[PDB]
Parts: structure tokens; sequence; C-alpha cells
């Protein structure tokens, strides 16, 4: 429904900060919630944070809750992802996504996507 | 999505994503009225 492009990734030291961002483009009005998804070395991904694009709620995985914090800014169709106190587990390539429809599956899960992006990949030296 | 028929009263399932999208439970008391021609639901 509308292609995604992340950017900000990099490398940053242990307790560092970070910002993310992920640029839509397409059907960039049909969005109902996007969420970053993230995959660290080896493991399966995880879905870490979401947002519901008409009223901005968020929804954060235990993982980062308190740490990473989800916003958006709808007149540039982009949300963003902020890292505070990174920690070297949360290495990973981080993925953006979006859903032009109200799945009924976790906005957590991948299952609720329907739209993904190419991924940045942040690295938090220990 | 349609209406459903649920006991002999009609109901209409409201997907996961929609209940975190606005913070509601199982529950959850909530506010239904039309405007506009819309069925109208928000939380209390």
């Amino acid at each position: 429904q509308v292609q995604l492009v992340e950017s900000g990734g990099g490398s940053v030291q242990a307790g560092g900060s970070l910002r993310l961002s992920c640029a839509a483009s397409g059907f960039t009005y049909s969005r109902k919630y996007m969420g970053w998804f993230r995959q660290a070395p080896g493991k399966e991904r995880e879905g870490v944070a979401a947002i519901f694009i008409d009223n901005g709620n968020t929804i954060y995985a235990d993982s980062v809750q308190g740490r990473f914090t989800i916003s958006q800014d709808n007149a540039k169709n982009t949300v963003y992802l902020q890292m505070n106190s990174l920690k070297p587990e949360d290495t990973a390539m981080y993925y953006c996504a979006a859903s032009s429809r109200w799945m009924d599956y976790s906005a957590l899960t991948a299952k609720a996507y329907n739209s993904w992006g190419q991924g940045t990949q942040v690295t938090v030296s220990s | 999505s349609s209406v459903k028929r649920w006991g002999n009263s009609p109901a209409v399932r409201i997907p996961a994503t929609l209940m975190q999208a606005l913070n509601l439970n199982i529950d959850d008391e909530v506010k239904i009225d039309l405007v506009d021609g819309k069925l109208i639901i928000e939380p209390v």
C-alpha cells in the first residue's frame, strides 16, 4: 500500500541514544498504524513499537518500553523511533512496517502489517 | 466486516488493532452514539 524507507542507523556506544526515521510514500492516507520491528543477530524478528496514525496512541514491547519511544509527523508521512540508553542487546536491523487495514492481530506482531521497509542497521558497542 | 447475530442480538466484532488503538480492554464501558450517519463508539 505504501513504500517505506528507514534511515538513521549507525554505530553507537552503549548508554547512548539514536533516532531512526521512516518515510512512507504511496497511498499514505491508507495507513492505520506503523511499527518498528528488529532482528538481532541469529534471532527471530520481533515487534518493538507501534503507533496508530489517527490518534497517535502508542504501544511498546517490554524489552524497550521506557527506553524507546515512537512518534510521528503526519504532515510528512513519517514515523520516528527514539532510542535512549541503548545497550548491546539492542544491536539489530530495525525495520519499519505499515498496515492499511485493521488486522485482528497485535500491532506488535508481524502478521498485522502488509508493507515493509528494507531495514536500517543499529549497532551498539559494549 | 458485517453485523452478526450474537444471541438474538446484532453485534459487530472489533479487531485487535482497534482495541489497542483505543486502549480498550474487554468489558471497558463505551459510549455509543449516532453522528453524521455513522455509529460512534468512544471509551469512557
